[PDB]
């Protein structure tokens, strides 16, 4: 009854033992151990560079 | 082979098969492979991988003495890696030429086994026999239909004139000269036969649905083994057993 009003509410998460995984394929799901946006790494010798 | 040589070796072939001798079949499973099956045989057509025959010839004549009884087949394991360790250390031409003669007289010796005795005759049973080995030999829902068909498939490789009876990679075909349709795959009419022994005609709503299953392939071996069988065969009142009265009744009155 006595409750003190402006009460903002925040959240959060813990994840534990668990590696934030990001799959290389054009679907985010397995369709294959070698992917198919890893297989159009061939043609022209094929060199790739990111960040 | 004992054996040291591997099946299907596809990567290796299906390029040589569309460019050469043009197969249509070797063409639609090509288009169905992903890129990486895909560019893992276009290679192949260009380069072609060299293979040293030397282990495959030497592990040859091993299995010769084994089959003169020359030696235990426990040794073989033994004098194969004492025979290998001497050909990498003395390697030569003379060596090389060696190995060529032995193998040139394993098959020289076996040829002659086959002319005197003839078994070209038997090449039909050879082929058959191989088929009905893997083969489960005992059916759910049948096992008195599935012994009788075997036993009228082995009298037609006898009694038919010309039966060619060959066998692709992994499946058995058989040809015979009635002309259009003359091959039957006879694997594939085993998996469409798998359910059909045992089954009686009661349960039919509607007449159909249990020989429309039946495919194009497996139908017309039950038409090339309808004239060889009787009625002393197939178990009565049963699906294959007026199957085998209705075909054997449209060849024996189509004359």
């Amino acid at each position: 009854r006595n409750a003190v009003p402006n009460q903002v509410t925040e959240r959060k998460f813990l994840v534990d033992r668990y590696l934030w995984q990001i799959p290389f394929s054009s679907n985010f799901l397995n369709m294959g151990t070698l992917t198919d946006l890893g297989q159009n790494v061939m043609y022209a010798n094929s060199s790739h560079s990111l960040n | 082979d004992p054996g040291l040589k591997p099946s299907s070796l596809w990567t290796h072939k299906i390029i040589d098969s569309i460019i050469a001798n043009r197969s249509l079949s070797a063409v639609q499973n090509f288009r169905k492979q992903p890129l990486a099956n895909k560019l893992t045989a276009l290679e192949d057509a260009i380069v072609q991988p060299r293979k040293d025959t030397t282990p495959e010839t030497v592990a040859a004549i091993l299995q010769e003495l084994v089959a003169m009884g020359a030696l235990q087949p426990n040794e073989v394991g033994p004098m194969f890696s004492d025979l290998m360790i001497r050909v990498h250390k003395y390697n030569s031409t003379n060596v090389q030429n060696n190995l060529s003669v032995l193998l040139g007289d394993i098959r020289a010796a076996q040829s002659e086994a086959i002319r005197s005795t003839n078994v070209g005759e038997l090449s039909n049973q050879v082929v058959l026999n191989d088929f009905l080995s893997r083969e489960p030999a005992v059916v759910p829902q049948g096992q008195h239909n599935y012994e009788a068909f075997k036993q009228t498939l082995r009298l037609m490789v006898n009694e038919a004139p010309n039966v060619t009876l060959f066998k692709s990679g992994p499946d058995t075909l058989m040809q015979v000269n009635i002309r259009g349709v003359n091959t039957v795959n006879l694997n594939s009419a085993f998996k469409n036969l798998k359910n059909f022994w045992g089954v009686q005609l009661d349960t039919e709503i509607v007449p159909g649905s249990i020989s429309s299953k039946l495919s194009s392939n497996t139908r017309v071996l039950l038409l090339f083994l309808a004239p060889f069988t009787n009625d002393s065969t197939f178990t009565p009142d049963t699906f294959i057993s007026q199957i085998m009265r209705l075909y054997r009744e449209t060849v024996a009155a189509s004359i």
